[PDB]
DNA sequence: GAACCTTCGAGGAAG
DNA sequence: CTTCCTCGAAGGTTC
């Protein structure tokens, strides 16, 4: 899952989130396994 | 009815009321979402509240946001992603979102999806996010700062207008039953006529002569209570308050008319070179009163017949 | 103390006294809070002091601020949250707050709200009824939705002679200076309109009238301390007078440019463009025109010229 | 897509599409990459397609940017390394980026190489960097406003022009198919008059008749049907907008014809001036509607019969 | 000392000296600071100097700073929290304060208090700073650039005007005393003539003739000594420069008196349109030698008398 | 490259390669730079490869920039501090620097040294740099557009003029020679006939001429070939331009001929005033098309019968 | 060197040398610095020259800078913290600096002291910095720009004024054996008449010749090597340049000799409006070519023999 | 009616 | 975001 982990982290932070704050974001999801849209839509729903 | 549900209770704007109905109807034909819309127009002729009825209208939920209280491209991305499909994305000012984030927009708006690269360019990989359908509605006052690229994706214009005399006494008569006080046909009329066309200006003057009424009346507005309520507040049946009258008659008392300059008419009123070319001059020039000249202000035929006086040309 | 406290020691004002009066005993009667007003005008006419009278008939703590002290809107919102049913706000000079603050504002005014991101998250507090009073002498500098939110605007006007005569006449008690009722007057015709400017020339004759005199202002000391401030009978500074008589004497009346008129007299540009000519224009003794300043027969009958159109 | 693809499939520019063909098949027989093109036009007549269709007919990558997307020279020399032999680089509104971006465009064209400044305070040194064969092509709207030592590198010129009723009927009635719509040949003639001589405003106008033909006709473009919804849509018979419309009143009910400056009209109308100079006012100038006069602009004798009022 | 120190040293200015008297000793009687003054008018008149001796007479510590150093907010508040009782601030060149920190002064000035925020966050607040009595000075060559708030809150105003030549011959026996210089009564007034009634002018004139009088004569200053220094500076006995002879003479001989413009002239003599009207023309004209008309300047009788010139 | 490397390659502009010639020899025999030179005339004349050639034949680099590209006293301290001795700095459109930079260059022609506060805070010191030894070249339009202090400190000036149809012949002939390409005399001499005068204008035509020869005939350039490529192009039987066209059409429709305003014909063409005033009015009235009168500017009756319009 | 180092090698400027001779000398024996000084005048008369002289005589270090280095008020403060007892401080283009920063130097000069602000923003006090003596020197080529407070403060101000033929001859001598050439007496006068009494235009054109003479002659000048170098340089025996023989030749053609409005005469030399009234008409003015009159400007007779054609 | 001179007013760009 | 200033217009006089 380190893409997925990885991959999110690295989109959100071109969409703006600050490195330290994106990963927080990204960590913060329980599931491991979500796959990189999944990680990345939940980070962003879950951060609003 | 003050704050409509449909177009059935909204009131005035019947060009742009009329127009977006057969859109909306039109779009209900299909199983599709309405065309992105961009509301032009003077600042406070209702532009907010008519989004609210569109979203009724199609029976989509809307969401509501401003162009300065988006920062980062993450802002927009994530309130999309909290739509449904067919929901109403109404975003005020949108000449002031910043360009960071407007190159992300045109995306959304056109494929409904956001590709996103990443890596150094010798590797690079995308991730692609599917939007459900939505509907934008823009609302801005000034449409020439707007770019080319994101005029050019909204397909449904509408103009609002200043609210003519029927429907702005309406307003009134109905905003004088949110009150207890009771205000006759007549009386109505003539605040209308004294409010500018614009509703909140309207409101406004019926607080104030509601005050009177129930201090220096019985607490009804009759024609004779408004008559004096309008006399104790020194405003014109053109609605020029008492700077507006002294404008004109020292353009035409002293100047003949002009060509007077601005610091001169300034110091002749005692205010501020500010105040009356922001406060004053305004109206006055929307209705035809005076005009600007690289020689300075000029008092028009009009104004003479108003004030009454004589015009020689 | 110099500032009336209430409507029934505020002399003047006709106008605005009359529809405040109007416009707080009305609300108390439905016991509302007053609509947002706005005082504005030339200086020293009593923009500052209806904003304390306001209070006082409403009965209510006033908080007061002022455009320069705020500086962010960190500083707004926290003055806000201090708010209490009913309390009244006082911005004095609102026309220096940043555009960032004013768009605070209008939430305040209008929706009684504000949204704070503050770990970065959006609180929102709900600000109990209250009422915004501001004062400035340039209104046409704030931001055109701002003005369209203030119920109540106040326009300050000049004052009469028989007005400012009581104001001298009532300043003199505090200072415990007995002054005659013609004495008064005098000083009136003089303060060109201003109370603030009534109450300068009363502190200056009072000072003559102890070193000078038994300390007593009367007819006669009256005149001899005007003559030593050299003050004309209508208001006129030395260098007022100057101006009008180079203009009769030197190029007939003019027309006469203000570069041209500014050398003559030996004065800066500017000092004669904006603090000696306004008072002489308003006044009627001059004129502007295309091709420069003319002097008008008032000037020449003041000034003891015979006219020569 | 709606876009032509290639120079057998872009309706009309016959001028522009004849100078470019000779000069494109010109260069493949030398081997070469071709030289700097500058397109040049009023706003929507096809100057992005033709960038796509340019690229097609070559056989090259197409990667495209914009002046007021490139804010410091880092982000124009990442884009140039970026680029493999013979690729087009394609830039928008090249005439609005920054004076310090122009720079880098200066010997980019004259030569392919750039000289980049290094070090800061009392480091000063630069460095000489040199681009592999590219072909630039740019796009503007105001080729009067361009900057004169820039517009002398460009090599090739493409005037683009308005396109005529014959060319705007084929585009409604090629748009109109891929709606699947039904529209007479008489109706997509008054659409294409009235289209304002804009392949943009042509499609824009076909959308917003569909909906109307769908619910207050039988779904099929009659002449009646049409000009009863372009009345609806309040465009005059000779494409003034609800805004132009606005403007000529107003001249003449107000200022009886004028003259009336600028600043006096546009407080007026609730529209800024200089969106009323910039956006509005080239149109009624080229129809001969507005003339600009020293004491203001002017309500010709065409505006009057036009609007139906009684001339002077 | 070169500055006097007190009224009985300050020569001339009797309308502001006379007032400033009344006021002072009226306020001493009633134990309480002297109200705020605002002193201003032409350079070198005095207006510094009288700053001076206002806290010598009032007996108290002058606490100094100027315009050009108050750059924000804080300085000024800094500078208020360290006034004590009876403290007199004299700012000089007050005109350059900018206009948001004028508006700090407006309630510190009437009511010794301003508003300031303190503590942090959401916890700030907003307190009053209360001030004790003091007096507020200022001195300005450009009154009419403070914001007329400003100027109404200055309870008392001194405008400074030229010296006559007896107060100015006795400024120069006086600064003769400082120095250890012996000079003539009938020389002194020589001098006086001349320094277009200005006293940094006289003494600037008397530092001149000083070097010389020591390094060509026996070093002592007297008619025959004052002749020979005054002719090798050019000084007319109306205290006409030499280019200031040049302009008369070339009105009076080639355009015979005039009218002729301002830009016609200053090429005749070689100089520049801005240095002619700001440095020569303001002293030929407030004196009386040149006369502004409509049609150009003009020389008149006292000119032609001067220069020796027949008025026909 | 087709630029020309030395004077032996340079054709034309005698009067000035002469003068060149002589100084630049004088100051090789003399361990030495050349003094600073001044190259001004029409835009495209040659005179930025002048200041390649005058590189060559001092042996010494170029560098290269513009008075539009710097914006601040530090931009050209950075530029300065990394000549090195004997190098020559080109500056193009010198005219157009800010008065803020122009003002450095004062001290760094005369003396070879600049006056720079250096640091910050309580660092701030102020430095003398001593520049090493350079030649300034620079390039403007007309001379009456610089100051008088900047003017007067370059020693060489170089005025260059149009070229004469014998020279364009001959550049055209050369450039031809470079590409693998034949040019009849006949054809060389229409072409060059058709450059107005400008030999930028000569090779661009050429190289289009070329593409076409080489698909819509058998690569070789004649009368006739190049009579229809010219004629594909907006290039008109004496060399004016569509813009040429647009502006005598205009003329004489709508103002009848004139007299009309620069300022006034350049809004209504929307074109700037410098484009028509450095580059298509010089032309125009050189050829007799533009008479320059107190009114305005007149079209002739040789416009009027080039476009065929009524003269009466 | 170029520049000369001492009163004994400055040439001309009698008028301003005798006055600093008593000046500096009279400083001297009182073991003072010296007064504050201002030298003011065209351009290239010699005031950047002068202020050398200045220091070399006083025997004490120059701290040298410039008005458009001094940006802000702390760059200032940080330059008058260096200064040591005796320092001189020269300030050229002293007209450029900010009025923010010049209302400093008011204190500076006239008590030696300056208020500042100091402390950690957040608390702060002002204080008074105290100046050793010190003198300051100023140069400018227009003192009206300077306010009048500031130019009351110059004990000593220096009118510098055009060289005549003698003077300017000797100057052309001197120069000559810098770069050891020989000319002879008659080549030096020619000179000397075409340098429009300016020494850097003199030194200009002995360049100039200089190079002729050595790289097509035997390396010396002559009164025939002169003429044919001057002819090359195209500088009439009166200075005129060939624009200013158009303009006087275009009067006599076209207009008889006048009188001519300056706008017609522009448009028929093809000048700029301004810069005919501010480049060229200037010097023909001062020299007696032409004469403003109020129905125009007029050629006189001189203008009519030089150019070879008969007056009446 | 061409040519000079003085004066005011609204832009616009350099702080 | 603001002050400074310069560009354009026109009234008035004279030959
Ligand atoms: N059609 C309308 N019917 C009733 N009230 C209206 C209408 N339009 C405007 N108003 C009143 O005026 C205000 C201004 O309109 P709004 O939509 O809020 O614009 P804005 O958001 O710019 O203030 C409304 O809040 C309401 O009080
Ligand atoms: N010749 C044409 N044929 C078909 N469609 C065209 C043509 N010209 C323009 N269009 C249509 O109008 C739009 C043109 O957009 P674009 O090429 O970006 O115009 P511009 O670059 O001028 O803004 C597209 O939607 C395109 O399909
Ligand atoms: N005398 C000449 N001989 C050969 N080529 C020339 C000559 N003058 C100019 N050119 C060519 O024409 C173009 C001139 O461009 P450039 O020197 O930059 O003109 P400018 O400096 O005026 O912009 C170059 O391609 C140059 O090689
Ligand atoms: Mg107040
Ligand atoms: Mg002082
Ligand atoms: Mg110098």
């Amino acid at each position: 899952s380190e893409d997925a982990e990885q991959e999110a982290v690295a989109a959100l932070v071109a969409l703006g989130y600050k490195p330290q704050e994106a990963s927080r974001m990204v960590s913060k999801i329980a599931r491991p396994d979500a796959s990189s849209e999944t990680l990345i839509r939940d980070a962003l729903r879950a951060a609003l | 009815t003050l704050r409509p549900q449909y177009f059935k209770e909204y009131i005035g704007q019947d060009k742009v009321k009329d127009q977006l109905k057969i859109f909306i109807e039109a779009a209900k034909l299909r199983d599709e979402a309405l065309d992105h819309t961009l509301l032009f127009g003077p600042p406070g002729l209702g532009k907010t509240t008519m989004a609210f009825v569109i979203a009724n209208e199609m029976g989509v939920n809307l969401k509501q946001t401003s162009g300065p209280a988006i920062e980062k491209a993450g802002d927009l991305v994530a309130i999309l992603n909290d739509l449904e499909p067919g929901d109403i994305l109404f975003i005020d000012e949108i000449h002031r979102m910043p360009m960071a984030v407007e190159e992300v927009l045109y995306s959304a708006m056109e494929d409904y999806y956001i590709d996103i690269m990443i890596g150094a360019g010798e590797t690079s990989r995308s991730v692609h996010l599917d939007l459900p359908p939505f509907t934008l509605v823009g609302a801005t006052t000034r449409a020439g700062m707007l770019s080319n690229p994101l005029r050019a994706r909204f397909g449904i214009n509408g103009h609002m207008e200043y609210y003519e005399l029927p429907d702005l006494t309406e307003i009134v008569e109905r905003t004088s039953e949110i009150f207890e006080m009771t205000i006759t046909p007549e009386a109505a009329l003539e605040l209308a006529r004294r409010s500018r066309g614009t509703p909140r200006i309207a409101n406004r003057l019926l607080k104030r002569v509601r005050d009177y009424a129930q201090i220096m009346g019985d607490g009804v507005i009759d024609d004779k209570i408004a008559d004096q309520a309008l006399t104790m507040l020194d405003v014109d049946h053109e609605g020029l308050d008492y700077v507006d009258q002294k404008i004109l008659r020292t353009m035409i008392e002293m100047y003949g008319g002009g060509p007077v300059g601005l610091g001169t008419l300034s110091v002749n009123i005692a205010e501020e070179r500010e105040t009356v070319e922001d406060m004053y001059e305004p109206y006055l020039i929307q209705k035809g009163f005076i005009m600007r000249t690289r020689t300075g202000r000029v008092a028009t035929a009009k104004a003479y017949e108003h004030m009454g006086y004589d015009y020689t040309r």
